[PDB]
RNA sequence: CCCUAUAACUUAAUCU
RNA sequence: AGAUUAAGUUAU
């Protein structure tokens, strides 16, 4: 069959397109687009100024401290509060337990989930 | 001693002679030279000039040289009149024009010089051979860009075992950005005077200074010609190298000042790029098209893509990719790539837009899924500091950690081997290839070999000459457009990539599409880029070193449209016997023999040579790739348009070369190299070879001094070779025509993808004709940042050998009825892992897939020739095993060695 | 001699994989380093002390049981 | 599965090296370790004991016989985590069960 | 979840 | 002898 897994797809691509637009919201989008000139502006800068969410994936301590140090950093000239860590599991680990002794416990890399303020 | 306070002069400089007394030094430098005698940019040695070095108050020795030429009359007074005409401009050296009673001789002293002029410089890194590079070490510990004790570490140069030799060269590129300031104020200078002449490298100090005015000729001030050809496109590698223009990326252009602050909606800088090109490049005579979409052929694009490799490194990160728009679909707000920019070829704008569409069929559902910006705007932000690699989306809220599972071992086949005897302790014949596992941050870090891929300027009038030499190669070829009717595609259930495999295989969309959709879909790609995802994935497979493999598998939008461009051509390519690609030549029936007897084929004294690429996939420049693609693509020439030719070459660009790469559901930029998915691969590959192996001879015969060689012939080719690259502009195609026999002559290649075997005359390469090992060493470090050891590099004296290695097989001569053929043999450490370890739990079954070991035992037949009695027992183990299997599963012929006896001979 | 501490090295770390050793990452991670360097050992020594490392593991957990085995 | 473990300790019958032999014959015995045996002698070993006459099958005095190799104690605990000391222990004292020791590589 | 592209070869089952 | 389908093997 050549049309009933045509029109399937066409169904599965269709819903996954009206499924992203309901992710974005265009509040920030549209102040975006139309700050530029002729309406174009590159890819690589709308998740940049856009995103709600932040996620950073940190291999070894010594880079932690030096970037996510605290319960807020600054990337990408924003502020972010730290939301969640979870480690390489996938589970739930407290910003207390991310420490200088404590780091070969841990699961490295961690991935630090943050939201934009 | 009385010369020494004339040449001192009114300057009050205390002068040590580097010579001995009034006798003139004797040094061995690099010019670039052109007469109607000699042609080159070699070394030769200077004997023309007194050298003074310049102490200091504490009598330490300065950079400091007086140089003072001895020569005729007539050049002393021409030269004089010409310095009274540049005297005033500041990037001349300064000059004092004297006589003196040597008997009276005159003398023209240059003062304060380096002790090194930029052609030492531009020698020593386009003609590196570590273990003899003393004038590097020298400019090194000279211009503070290391200590004296930096080289003590071994492999220093080595761009990958050494990634911090970047930053060393990179010290050299505040001195290099001066010498181009100082280029174009000579070059003022001289057109404000009226002053023609060409501006040679080894006429201008490291400090940028010029002098050496002998050839220059007067003309009416306002009407001067600086010919300034062969400086830039020699200066052309190290300006890359050396990364020269990093000041143009600061503030007022100062080191000390901070970044500049662009705009994060900025994308275009059609006008930077032009004051760029204004600045430093200004009497260039060629016009630059920033933008390639306004090129006027494929050399065009060649050309100015080479100047927009330099000067995108000087814009940010995230202006270059897909240039996206709001579009209302459904009265439904939708995000679209409406372009490119591209870093070697400018901003290109898609012609087919719509800015409002009712309702979305099922081509444009394919274009706007492949498109990355839906699925990078609908993500969260990701900042991954496992790779220096451009992040730009995280697609989910997870990181996926796939590992690599070991191997399944078959039990029965290695104690049925260890019954015969094999794997004793001292025994030849050992286990080295397995089923290496991987841990879950494997896939990144093979996503991390791409910070070997750095941005490189190439040689341009170079390369434009290597091109025709390299496009002679594939004149016996037929390509061009086919229909979508005409296409071929042989695995249909194979994956789709991303997104197009969460919803089927390609069967699904070569059947969902009509043959119309499909040709309407290839229309679209000849008018509009679509940038796509190119998915990447671990391979589990066997092998001998525990390095992770990566696949890229390419989207069916992309490979769907490569197919229809390109399959022509390709099956053209693997259908051809007798030819340098030597793709789609079988190595059975007599095929290894024919393909060894076309790559001997009348070279005199041969010997044969073979090489290696380190990191060819990661380390391959973005200029040779487009270089390749449009090698391929100059056989569209009747049906495809030239901007439909353009379109075609962008959409390979921002689909294969610099596309968005998920690895872990998440989305990377991927800063060049080669998709090991794409349809084209293993063909580009072989273009690339022949490239560096073409750019190779080239560079071998014009570093030879031209006094030297001894054959008339030869030493007119290098005088010849010499004016096509630098001295002449349009092609020259009897020259290429004579070029290309020589190296049919003199230099035979068997090339399939990175893989060659080459024949070479001996006493050619011996005097420096034809390019050896030594000559590809320096070739991959210039233009592919490589070292390229020799350990990894084999030549052969005795052709009754035959090549060492050539697709992991080696070669025995052996006795064939009453011929005397050439046989392909394997590994046998290969093919007994092949049988022990196996990577699906079925595969152990043994009386299940008798097959497996059918094939094995058909790659492991001309074992049975060796000397080694224990290489020649893994056939015969095999067939005893086949034996085994094939009687206690329950055609005789898979234990008679006669089945397999009749795939090598011609019979086919 | 060594090429059977190398196949009981294959066959050890499929066994610790269908176990899901790697449902836990810290612990993965050093067991395909022990089988990668038990594969490209050169003296049988260096590979039977990383294959008593690489034992331990299974050892160390409760799911196997030596008795019946 | 259980073919796959089958086949496992039956090329590792066949291996006969000592110091596997005496890992395999410990678990059976309730001699485990807790982690990783270690290659150097910096990582500390933890080892359960089940019982007194595994205890001076297993170690005698201050040293400990271990994968064929010599580990002196550095700590012991006992199941209700009170830090035992080494003459603390005997048979009088065993029923006073299972307890780890924490040693070092000799 | 997920396993690319190209080329060659073997076997089996079908249609001429 | 040619083609179609499926399984498998090698190379890059
Ligand atoms: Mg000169
Ligand atoms: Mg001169
Ligand atoms: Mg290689
Ligand atoms: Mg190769
Ligand atoms: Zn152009
Ligand atoms: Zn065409």
């Amino acid at each position: 069959r050549s049309e009933d897994k045509r029109a399937k797809v066409t169904s599965a691509m269709q819903t996954m397109l009206f499924t992203m637009l309901r992710k974005l919201d265009n509040d920030a989008l549209n102040n975006i687009i139309n700050n530029a000139r002729d309406g174009c502006v590159p890819l690589n800068i709308i998740p940049l100024t856009t995103a709600a969410k932040l996620m950073v994936v940190i291999p070894d301590y010594n880079t932690y401290k030096n970037t996510c140090d605290g319960t807020t950093f600054t990337y990408a000239s924003a502020l972010w509060e730290i939301q969640q860590v979870v480690d390489a599991d996938s589970k739930i680990v407290q910003l207390s337990e991310i420490s200088m002794d404590n780091s070969p416990n841990l699961a490295w890399p961690l991935i630090v989930t943050a939201l934009r303020a | 001693q009385s010369f020494l306070n004339r040449v001192c002069g009114v300057s009050a400089a205390r002068l040590t002679p580097c010579g001995t007394g009034t006798s003139t030094d004797v040094v061995y430098r690099a010019f670039d030279i052109y007469n109607d005698k000699v042609a080159g940019f070699a070394k030769f040695l200077k004997t023309n000039c007194c050298r003074f070095q310049e102490k200091d108050e504490d009598d330490n020795l300065i950079d400091s040289y007086f140089v003072v030429k001895r020569h005729t009359f007539s050049n002393y007074q021409h030269e004089e009149t010409i310095y009274n005409l540049l005297k005033d401009c500041p990037a001349v050296a300064k000059h004092d024009f004297f006589k003196f009673r040597i008997d009276m001789v005159p003398h023209i002293s240059r003062q304060r010089l380096t002790k090194y002029t930029m052609a030492d410089l531009v020698y020593a890194l386009r003609h590196f051979d570590e273990g003899n590079c003393d004038t590097l070490k020298e400019i090194l510990v000279t211009y503070n860009c290391c200590d004296d004790d930096y080289f003590n570490k071994k492999d220093w140069y080595d761009f990958v075992e050494n990634p911090d030799i970047l930053r060393v060269y990179a010290n050299l590129g505040e001195r290099v950005r001066q010498a181009l300031l100082k280029t174009v104020q000579f070059c003022d200078a001289m057109r404000n005077a009226g002053i023609v002449g060409v501006l040679t490298l080894d006429n201008q100090d490291l400090n940028g200074n010029w002098y050496d005015f002998g050839d220059f000729i007067q003309t009416t001030p306002g009407s001067g010609v600086p010919v300034v050809d062969s400086y830039y496109s020699l200066l052309m590698p190290i300006l890359t190298l050396t990364r020269a223009l990093t000041a143009e990326s600061h503030v007022d252009t100062d080191l000390t000042k901070p970044y500049i602050k662009w705009d994060l909606l900025k994308y275009d800088f059609t006008e930077e790029r032009l004051k760029l090109f204004d600045r430093y490049f200004k009497y260039w005579d060629q016009t630059y098209h920033p933008n390639c979409v306004n090129c006027l052929d494929d050399r065009c694009i060649l050309h100015c893509a080479n100047f927009n490799v330099l000067f995108s490194t000087v814009f940010p990160p995230t202006s270059f990719g897909p240039l996206v728009r709001k579009i209302f679909v459904d009265g439904v707000p939708f995000v679209v790539s409406t372009g490119y920019h591209f870093r070697e070829l400018g901003v290109v704008h898609n012609q087919d837009v719509n800015l409002h569409s009712s309702r979305l069929s099922f081509k444009e559902l394919l274009v706007y899924a492949a498109d990355p910006a839906m699925h990078a705007a609908s993500g969260n932000l990701l900042l991954d500091k496992r790779t220096t690699c451009f992040s730009v989306a995280a697609l989910t809220n997870n990181v996926a950690f796939q590992t690599v599972k070991p191997g399944n071992f078959n039990k029965d086949f290695y104690d049925f081997a260890v019954s015969k005897g094999f794997f004793k302790e001292g025994s030849s014949v050992e286990l080295k290839h397995f089923f290496f596992a991987q841990d879950g941050n494997a896939a990144i870090s093979d996503y991390d070999y791409y910070r070997y891929n750095l941005p490189t300027m190439c040689d341009i009038r170079q390369l434009l000459f290597v091109v025709e030499v390299v496009d002679k190669y594939f004149d016996c070829y037929d390509g061009g457009c086919i229909n979508a009717n005409q296409v071929i595609v042989n695995n249909l259930d194979k994956s789709a990539g991303f997104p197009f495999n969460k919803w089927g295989k390609a069967r699904l969309y070569y059947d969902s599409m009509s043959y119309e959709d499909q040709d309407a879909l290839f229309a679209y790609t000849k008018r509009n880029v679509i940038p796509t995802i190119t998915q990447m994935n671990l391979k589990y497979a066997i092998s001998a070193k525990n390095r992770a493999r990566t696949v890229a598998g390419v989207s069916i939008c992309s490979t769907m449209t490569n197919r229809q461009f390109h399959q022509k051509l390709l099956k053209s390519i693997a259908a051809t016997r007798g030819a340098t690609v030597v793709i789609g030549t079988s190595k059975f029936y007599g095929g290894w023999h024919n393909m060894l007897k076309t790559v001997y084929s009348d070279v005199e004294n041969p010997h044969l040579m073979g090489w290696d690429y380190p990191k060819c996939d990661r380390a391959m420049p973005n200029m040779l790739r487009i270089m390749a693609s449009l090698v391929l693509a100059r056989k569209h020439t009747t049906c495809c348009s030239l901007s439909h030719r353009f379109y075609r070459l962008a959409n390979e660009c921002a689909q294969v070369l610099s596309e968005m790469v998920m690895c872990g559901g998440s989305l990377y930029v991927k800063p060049g190299g080669t998709s090991s998915g794409d349809a084209t691969t293993a063909y580009a590959n072989s273009v690339f070879n022949i490239c560096q192996a073409v750019t190779a001879n080239v560079n071998a015969l014009l570093s030879t001094d031209g006094n030297k060689i001894a054959d008339k012939y030869v030493r007119n080719l290098q005088h010849r070779l010499y004016e096509c690259l630098y001295r002449n502009r349009d092609v020259d195609t009897d020259f290429v025509n004579e070029f290309y026999a020589y190296l049919r002559k003199h230099f035979s290649m068997m090339i399939l993808s990175d893989d060659a075997v080459v024949c070479f005359n001996s006493t050619y390469a011996s005097q420096g004709l034809v390019a050896s090992i030594k000559n590809f060493k320096s070739v991959l470090y210039y233009q592919n940042n490589v070292f390229m050891s020799e350990a990894k590099c084999w030549t052969e004296t005795d052709l009754t050998k035959g090549p060492h290695e050539f697709c992991s097989q080696h070669t025995m001569l052996v006795k064939q009825g009453d011929d005397y053929v050439y046989l392909p043999y394997p590994d046998p450490s290969r093919i007994l892992g092949a049988g022990c370890f196996v990577d699906d739990i079925v595969k152990t079954d043994g009386t299940l897939m008798i097959e497996r070991f059918v094939s094995l035992a058909i790659d492991a037949y001309p074992l049975t020739k060796h000397p080694n009695q224990e290489y020649a027992d893994v056939f015969h183990l095999y067939l005893q095993y086949i034996r085994k299997l094939h009687d206690e599963l329950t055609t005789s012929r898979y234990w008679e060695p006669e089945f397999y006896e009749a795939m090598y001979t011609p019979h086919t | 001699k060594m090429s059977d501490v190398k196949c009981t090295s294959v066959v050890l770390l499929s066994v610790l994989q269908q176990l899901r050793v790697e449902s836990s990452s810290k612990l993965w991670a050093q067991c395909v380093q022990l089988h990668n360097d038990i594969l490209l050992a050169k003296d049988t020594t260096e590979a039977f002390e990383k294959m008593v490392s690489l034992l331990s593991v299974l050892l160390s957990m409760q799911g196997a049981v030596d008795i019946n085995k």
